[PDB]
């Protein structure tokens, strides 16, 4: 259950970080939406920059550096 | 990221002009032991984020020889001062 | 984020009290005879620091006994394990490998 | 209000090193059949607040033949690590929950000798030049007498944290299953932290104690101060390790009451040893580490490796 | 890549705390056993957790009824059970060992 | 002292086995780490203040030459993370690899490792033990071989005999004359290594034999070239005939068997349409022969045995494995149709 | 407190080396290592592995840095001096000191300048880049130190040190 | 030789106590049957998660219900 | 044997302060409960989950069975 | 030369600690465990001289799994896609 409540978080995180990226700029020297960096179409794990993009204000620091330097 | 450029810039604490020169040879053996932690750290940043789970015993073993290595090199640097009293790398007698 | 503000308090309280003793209440411009005195309760020591062999071997010997306690350090973490005949018989090796290095050197120490 | 907790721990412990200097001599006085500080107190109790202000009035000279940036940097590192070591220490709750902090004690107890190597060098000549070189030499050799038999109980504790070191002793008072190790645990800290029978650091008739020999009462006031901060800290570290008290979560008040009473008792012994025994004459000091202390410590080390296995009593972690 | 919509999200989420989740927690997993063990085969035996979203709700929906049963039948010894174990520090199980049978006086019997 | 002299001497060759028996860059780091730990006592034995001021010039040259190797490992740790001993997957790593290891074998740059050590060690007795340290890194360049830049390995090798040749015509001290032409015989084998890396080992096994038998001849008294005069008519005139035969063999003359490598090694260097490369080196080792002629013009022409001193007694040194060295180091040129099918 | 607490440590560590890489009179050479050794341990005490960082105090900074200062008295005992009070020390201090800022100056302070100097950017929170979390085993980094599988490793390094004493039981 | 274990214990009883603890430490794991329970306890402590298997023909044992009499004997510890 | 007991009783109290102070900060800053410790990264995952769902921004307030009914 | 004793007689002197996907003492893989096992599957009986120019797909993504070179560039350029238009609207997304 704790697994099945965690994977639902990142798909919400991927959807909002893409849908509020696809409405940002649609340039002809720009990106396609729905692509991947890799050739292989298989579900690799995401990255910190995938989940938490260019925002990086407060809560992203507590996500990375939370377990380190204290409870 | 930039956490590797610093520190790969810090690997240039060899720099060979100051790896045997100038005199007070203790200043040169200094950066020979200080060239470690530019290898002990540069390994430790790579084994740890990419969870290898097994190669992290290698940074423990990286100190164990280089301590015993430099301890041997420090034994001989007493022997150059046991015969003189000063190390002074501009001592040279056996030509080449 | 207090580890790291758990010690920078402790060092800025440390460097506070030393400069309110070495500096401030100090400044000895009056008579303050700093002449040739203050020589550590003695006179002029025209000799330099001489080499002492029996106080060098104490440095190196410790260093080679200091390394293989860090090999010996993850013994409590080597308890909750798999195959343990290996774990016991290898743990006993290093201690004997430390013990022989005594007994060879033990036939010549010197007045340490 | 985390910042109000740190100041609530540095300040109430500077009294307990100032109100130990007074009990340094009252206890040492009734052994000689004589009263304590009799006239100024009334009972003595107001002596150290008068005996502190005199030092900071009296002129703090620097020696003319001394160096500059080294001589006034070692008392910075003196009180730094003498007070930083009090952090990860449970009573019953520590200020900091380190995952592995037993090793952090040796990460703090190792660098204290790197100030004696400074101050003996930083000021001046032979009464602290060579006379402090042979004080670094004794303190380095009593880590391998220390670090081994510190590890020799961790095979029975289970891990490196200190909360397990109170959990494993709820029914034992662990001085009984390891009482040979508990002997050499004492004499190590009795000689590492530079005390009365194995002395040459402070100095009786040795280097006429040439590790202070030069500090006037400005910078000297901490050296003594800082140093007395180690001796009540190895006592607060022995009594959380061997002679462990009982913790109750519903009543944390009764922990400390039954706890501070015990570290005080071991602290008496550092006073009660000094009024009996003479010195050790530097050879015989180190002649009993290698030849005599050390081979037993490996012997019990191999004993404490096999005995958790051949009892099928592995500690859980 | 292609993702499912904003729908097939936003399900009835179990909004409880950590200790009350760890309160029962032991009677929980050992008696449902149809949606959750099969969900592991839906995750281990085939990867890509973007295909496997049905049984992520099968484990969740039955867990909604597990706490809904315990509220109606017997919640008076339950709320005091995770009260004492929430008196914190590592959440030990040997402190409230005395008060564990007053919760389980009827969990074996009533329901 | 006697038993511990073996245990030091035994672990020297145990250090170099782990260099060869390894599938893992960490173990080849340990392998010739402890060789640099277990040579330093052999430098010392009689404690003379040149020897202490020679091993310390030996030491830190093989500390850095150690240290750059571990730098070369951790670079391609980042790239693909495989640690088998194979191609290094990065031109910034392999460049830092080959010209780090060129100090232990010393090539023409990284120069004075070779004369400044071997001269004036009072242990001239041997110091045949400087054939293991030519043998450990060659066992590393057999695997790394299909990843090099092909210019650096030749430019260290074209300079090798052009400067190992010129360096010793200006000498008398026959340890330096043995220290020189030891860079030259490291020039012939690594000029070939990109092209068919076996028929390199043929040159090495020959080089161990002909050099080991040179030092054993030298262990009667011989120190200097003027001392190489005064033993023809004094010690044994058969020694003068023997010391002629090996030098004329080691120069590469086709009636003897030091011409066995070149004759075969040009069969590989051309067949690869590279002709101006061997014609430079083959004419370069010609003034590598003017060491040996003008050395043979000392002992074999009775040049002034003066200062009458009689050795009316016999000789009892240990010339171990000497009776079989100038019978495979001279007469083997007919008997090797395939030595390069045993070693291949 | 910032996201840039790792990058702000390492510049000190780079400047720790340039402290003793030039020529400081080998008693301030100790004040180049202990500074760098702690600051370098400030990097390693992130990322999860704390046991591997705390050992760098005990065995390097606790062991070798006493003996490196337990000498420089029994040898090299001339009349001491300080660095930067001479002309040969300060002339090399500034030489990398610009590049210690100049490398930082355009690696990413421009937008993307231009092709070769923009592949590696500063920040942001992808320096750690370890999401998501793990399990109750260890960090790990915790179940890594093994008297399991590696036995050939330990039987060398145990035995390599045993000849380490016998080489130094002689000449001295 | 039987006096040598009594005429050095009148001179240096320091290292004699070390060998007495060095010995009788290697010897005992080959003796008591308490060991190999030290490996038996240490084998059935679950760290990771038990992934299930699939029915395909066999069906060897252990059906979908865990509290059935299905698995091996690790329940002697609760009686211990 | 008398006057030495006031000398003890000033030192002995001076270590009763920091034990009682820290034990009544963690119990007071988090509202009459002990402070959550987290040695393993799994144990952090419960708190950082609980902060997202407890009431506002805290790991020290409870939700209860009656929350979801 | 590479004698390879440890292939004749079946002891592993090392071997285990060599690649990123070998044993994992309690079975915790790396971040690119899926591409190690896939790429080693490519070149097994292949003699590695044709593997450099034939396989070439299962290696390149694995290099880009490990450093994330273009993934960080496609991310960095989105900071220049927007974020000159800070003042030209499109906050996107509003919190949360
Ligand atoms: C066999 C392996 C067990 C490890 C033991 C390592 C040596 C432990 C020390 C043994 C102490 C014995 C003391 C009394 C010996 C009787 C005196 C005598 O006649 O000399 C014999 C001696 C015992 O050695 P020794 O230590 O008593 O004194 C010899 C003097 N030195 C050290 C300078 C050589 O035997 C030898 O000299 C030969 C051995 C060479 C040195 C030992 C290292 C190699 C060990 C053999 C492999
Ligand atoms: C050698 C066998 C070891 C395995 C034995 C299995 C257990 C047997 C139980 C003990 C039986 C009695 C042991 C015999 C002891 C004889 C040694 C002796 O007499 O010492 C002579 C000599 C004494 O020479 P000494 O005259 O200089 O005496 C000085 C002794 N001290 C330093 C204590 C004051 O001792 C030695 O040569 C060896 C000293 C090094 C010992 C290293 C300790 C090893 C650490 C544990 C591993
Ligand atoms: C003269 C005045 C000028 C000098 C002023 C500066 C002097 C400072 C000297 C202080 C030296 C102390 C260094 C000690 C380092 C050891 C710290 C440590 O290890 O903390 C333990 C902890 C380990 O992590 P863990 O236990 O797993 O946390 C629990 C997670 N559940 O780790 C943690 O909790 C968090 C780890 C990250 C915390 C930040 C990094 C700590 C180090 C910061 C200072 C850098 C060191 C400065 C150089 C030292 C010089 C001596
Ligand atoms: C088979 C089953 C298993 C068997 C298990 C058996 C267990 C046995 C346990 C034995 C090991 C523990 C004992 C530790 C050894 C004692 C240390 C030692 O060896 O000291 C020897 C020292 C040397 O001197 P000596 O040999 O006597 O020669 C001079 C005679 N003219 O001579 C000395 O005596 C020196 C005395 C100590 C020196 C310091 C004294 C200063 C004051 C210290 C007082 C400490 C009091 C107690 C400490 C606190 C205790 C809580
Ligand atoms: C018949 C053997 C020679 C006559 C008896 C030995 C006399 C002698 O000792 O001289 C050895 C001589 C070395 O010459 P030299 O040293 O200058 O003379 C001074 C010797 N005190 O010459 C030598 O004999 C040295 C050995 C040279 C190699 C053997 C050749 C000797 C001939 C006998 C073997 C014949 C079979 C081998 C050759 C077959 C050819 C097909």
């Amino acid at each position: 259950l704790l697994q099945a409540e965690k994977d639902r978080r990142v798909l919400q995180m991927l959807r909002e970080n893409l849908e509020e990226e696809a409405t940002v700029m649609k340039d002809v020297p720009g990106w396609k939406v729905g692509e991947s960096v890799f050739h292989t179409t298989r579900w690799v794990t995401p990255m910190m920059g995938e989940l938490y993009g260019l925002r990086a204000s407060e809560e992203v620091l507590s996500a990375t550096y939370g377990f380190i330097w204290y409870t | 990221s930039m956490v590797y450029m610093n520190i790969m810039m810090a690997f240039t604490v060899s720099l060979v002009g100051l790896l045997m020169y100038r005199s007070h040879l203790m200043s040169s053996l200094l950066c020979l032991e200080g060239m470690m932690l530019s290898l002990f750290v540069m390994a430790a940043l790579t084994i740890l984020n990419s969870h290898f789970t097994l190669a992290s015993m290698m940074p423990i073993i990286l100190l164990v020889f280089a301590a015993c290595e430099a301890a041997l090199g420090l034994s001989l640097l007493v022997m150059v001062s046991n015969t003189y009293g000063t190390d002074y790398v501009q001592n040279l007698n056996l030509l080449q | 984020m207090n580890l790291m503000l758990a010690l920078l308090t402790n060092f800025t309280l440390a460097t506070l009290l030393v400069i309110i003793a070495f500096w401030l209440p100090q400044l000895n411009v009056y008579s303050e005879k700093t002449s040739p005195y203050e020589c550590g309760f003695d006179p002029m020591g025209s000799a330099r620091l001489p080499f002492s062999m029996k106080f060098f071997l104490v440095a190196i010997t410790f260093l080679l006994f200091d390394l293989e306690i860090a090999l010996l350090l993850p013994l409590p973490w080597a308890s909750q394990t798999a195959n343990l005949n290996t774990m016991l018989t290898m743990a006993l090796f290093l201690i004997i490998l430390l013990a022989v290095s005594l007994a060879y050197e033990w036939t010549q120490k010197g007045l340490e | 209000m985390f910042m109000i907790n740190i100041l609530m721990l540095i300040i109430p412990i500077l009294l307990a090193v100032a109100f130990l200097t007074l009990v340094e001599r009252k206890v040492l006085g009734y052994m000689q059949l004589r009263k304590g500080p009799n006239v100024v107190g009334p009972y003595g109790l107001l002596q150290p607040i008068a005996d502190a202000i005199k030092l900071f009035i009296k002129e703090p000279l620097r020696p003319a033949t001394s160096s500059a940036s080294m001589f006034i940097l070692a008392p910075i590192m003196a009180l730094g690590l003498a007070l930083t070591m009090w952090i990860p220490l449970p009573m019953p709750y520590p200020l900091i929950n380190m995952n592995l902090g037993v090793l952090f004690m040796l990460a703090m107890s190792s660098l204290a000798v790197y100030s004696i190597l400074w101050s003996g060098w930083a000021s001046n000549s032979k009464y602290a030049l060579i006379g402090a070189l042979r004080a670094v030499a004794q303190t380095i050799s009593y880590e391998v007498t220390l670090a081994i038999i510190l590890l020799s109980v961790l095979l029975m504790s289970g891990s490196f944290t200190l909360s397990t070191l109170i959990t494993t002793q709820e029914q034992m008072w662990l001085i009984l299953p390891a009482w040979p190790l508990a002997m050499m645990w004492f004499i190590s800290t009795l000689a590492e932290t530079n005390r009365a029978p194995f002395d040459l650091t402070e100095g009786e008739s040795e280097l006429v104690s040439g590790f202070n020999v030069e500090y006037a009462a400005g910078p000297f006031a901490l050296f003594f101060m800082a140093e007395y901060a180690n001796i009540i800290m190895m006592n607060i570290f022995t009594a959380i390790l061997f002679l462990g008290t009982s913790h109750n979560p519903h009543m944390p008040e009764l922990y400390t009451i039954n706890f501070t009473i015990k570290s005080l008792l071991l602290t008496m012994s550092f006073l009660w040893i000094r009024a009996s025994y003479p010195r050790f004459r530097y050879d015989q000091l180190m002649h009993l580490l290698w030849k005599n202390f050390l081979p037993l410590t490996l012997a019990l080390c191999m004993w404490h490796v096999s005995l958790p296995i051949l009892t099928s009593g592995i500690p859980p972690q | 890549v292609e993702l499912p919509s904003l729908e097939d999200l936003k399900v009835q989420e179990v909004k409880v705390s950590s200790s009350v989740l760890k309160a029962a927690a032991h009677h929980y997993g050992a008696q449902c056993d149809k949606p959750n063990k099969e969900f592991m085969l839906c995750r281990w035996e085939e990867k890509d957790p973007r295909r496997c979203l049905e049984e992520g709700k099968l484990v969740n929906q039955c867990a909604l009824e597990f706490f809904r049963q315990i509220k109606r039948h017997c919640a008076e010894p339950f709320t005091e059970y995770w009260t004492c174990i929430d008196y914190s520090g590592l959440q030990l199980f040997r402190r409230c060992r005395k008060q564990q049978a007053q919760f389980d006086e009827c969990v074996l019997d009533k329901l | 002292n006697p038993i511990i002299f073996i245990i030091i001497l035994l672990t020297i060759m145990l250090g170099t086995i782990i260099v060869m028996i390894s599938s893992h860059w960490l173990l080849v780091w340990i392998g010739f780490e402890m060789n640099m730990l277990a040579i330093i006592p052999i430098m010392m034995k009689n404690h003379n203040p040149r020897a202490t001021e020679a091993s310390t010039k030996y030491f830190l040259t093989q500390s850095t030459a150690s240290m750059l190797l571990m730098m070369a490992v951790i670079i391609n740790l980042m790239f693909s993370g495989q640690w088998t001993v194979m191609k290094l997957f990065n031109p910034m790593a392999s460049m830092l690899m080959t010209m780090a290891l060129a100090m232990k074998l010393g090539m023409a740059p990284f120069h004075f490792w070779v004369p400044e050590v071997t001269q004036g060690i009072p242990l001239s007795s041997g110091l045949i033990l400087l054939t293991w340290q030519k043998l450990a890194p060659m066992s590393v360049l057999y695997q790394i071989f299909p990843s090099i830049n092909l210019n650096l390995i030749l430019t260290l090798s074209v300079l090798s005999i052009l400067i190992g040749g010129w360096g010793g015509l200006n000498q008398t001290q026959l340890r330096k004359i043995m220290a020189y032409s030891s860079i030259a015989h490291m020039g012939w084998m690594t000029a070939v290594l990109p092209y068919n890396p076996t028929m390199t080992l043929l040159n090495l096994i020959i080089y161990i034999i002909m050099t080991s038998t040179m030092f054993t001849m030298f262990m009667a008294n011989s120190t200097t070239t003027t001392l190489s005069l005064s033993h023809t008519w004094n010690k044994t005139p058969i020694m003068t005939v023997l010391i002629l035969a090996t030098l004329l063999s080691m120069g590469g003359l086709p009636p003897l068997s030091g011409f066995m490598p070149k004759w075969m090694i040009i069969q590989e260097m051309t067949k690869n349409n590279s002709i101006i490369l061997p014609t430079f080196m083959a004419i370069t080792a010609l003034l590598n022969l003017y060491f040996y002629m003008r050395l043979t013009y000392s002992t074999t022409l009775t040049m002034f045995p003066s200062t009458n001193n009689m050795k009316m007694k016999w000789q009892f040194p240990l010339m171990k494995k000497m009776t079989f060295l100038p019978t495979m180091v001279v007469l083997s040129t007919m008997m090797l149709p395939l030595t390069p099918m045993l070693s291949v | 407190m910032m996201l840039y607490i790792v990058f702000i440590l390492s510049v000190i560590f780079v400047m720790g080396f340039v402290g003793f890489s030039s020529k400081p009179s080998p008693i301030y050479g100790g004040l180049g290592l202990i500074v760098s050794g702690g600051v370098g341990c400030g990097i390693v005490l992130n990322f999860g592995g704390s046991f591997l960082g705390l050992m760098v105090f005990l065995i390097y900074l606790g062991g070798m840095m006493v003996v490196f200062g337990y000498t420089t008295a029994m040898a090299t005992e001339q009349y001491p001096e300080i660095w930067l009070s001479n002309k040969a020390v300060l002339g090399a201090f500034v030489t990398g000191l610009l590049m210690e800022f100049f490398m930082v100056y355009y690696v990413l302070k421009d937008k993307e300048v231009e092709v070769v100097f923009e592949f590696n950017g500063l920040g942001d929170w992808v320096i750690y880049d370890t999401g998501d979390s793990g399990f109750f085993s260890e960090e790990a980094m915790g179940i890594a130190a093994l008297y399991s599988y590696g036995t050939w490793l330990v039987i060398v390094t145990g035995w390599s040190l045993l000849i380490g004493v016998v080489v130094i039981m002689e000449i001295t | 030789v039987a006096a040598f274990l009594k005429n050095v214990w009148a001179k240096e009883p320091v290292l004699v106590a070390s060998f007495a603890i060095a010995g009788l430490a290697v010897i005992l794991p080959t003796l008591s049957p308490y060991t190999k329970y030290s490996l038996m306890i240490n084998r059935a402590t679950p760290y990771n998660y038990p992934v299930p298997l699939r029915d395909d023909g066999n069906m060897p044992d252990v059906p979908s219900h865990p509290q059935d009499p299905q698995g091996p004997s690790l329940e002697w510890l609760k009686r211990l | 044997w008398f006057e030495v007991l006031p000398g003890i009783a000033v030192m002995g109290v001076c270590l009763f302060i920091p034990g009682m102070a820290t034990a009544r900060i963690h119990r007071f800053s988090n509202g009459g409960k002990e402070k959550r410790v987290a040695h393993y990264p799994y144990q952090w995952y419960l708190m950082e989950r609980d902060r997202r769902v407890s009431g506002v921004n805290r790991s020290y307030v409870s939700k209860g069975l009656e929350n979801i009914d | 030369p590479f004698f390879d004793v440890q292939k004749r007689l079946g002891v592993d002197l090392d071997r285990w600690m060599t690649i990123q996907s070998a044993e994992q003492p309690h079975k915790i893989p790396s971040r690119c465990h899926a591409f190690e096992k896939e790429w080693i599957e490519c070149a097994h009986g292949i003699g590695s001289i044709r593997a450099e120019k034939e396989c070439k797909i299962e290696f390149e993504d694995f290099r880009e799994c490990l450093l994330r070179q273009k993934t960080m560039k496609r991310l960095h350029a989105i900071r220049r896609q927007r974020e000159k238009l800070i003042k030209e609207g499109k906050y996107t997304p509003p919190p949360h």
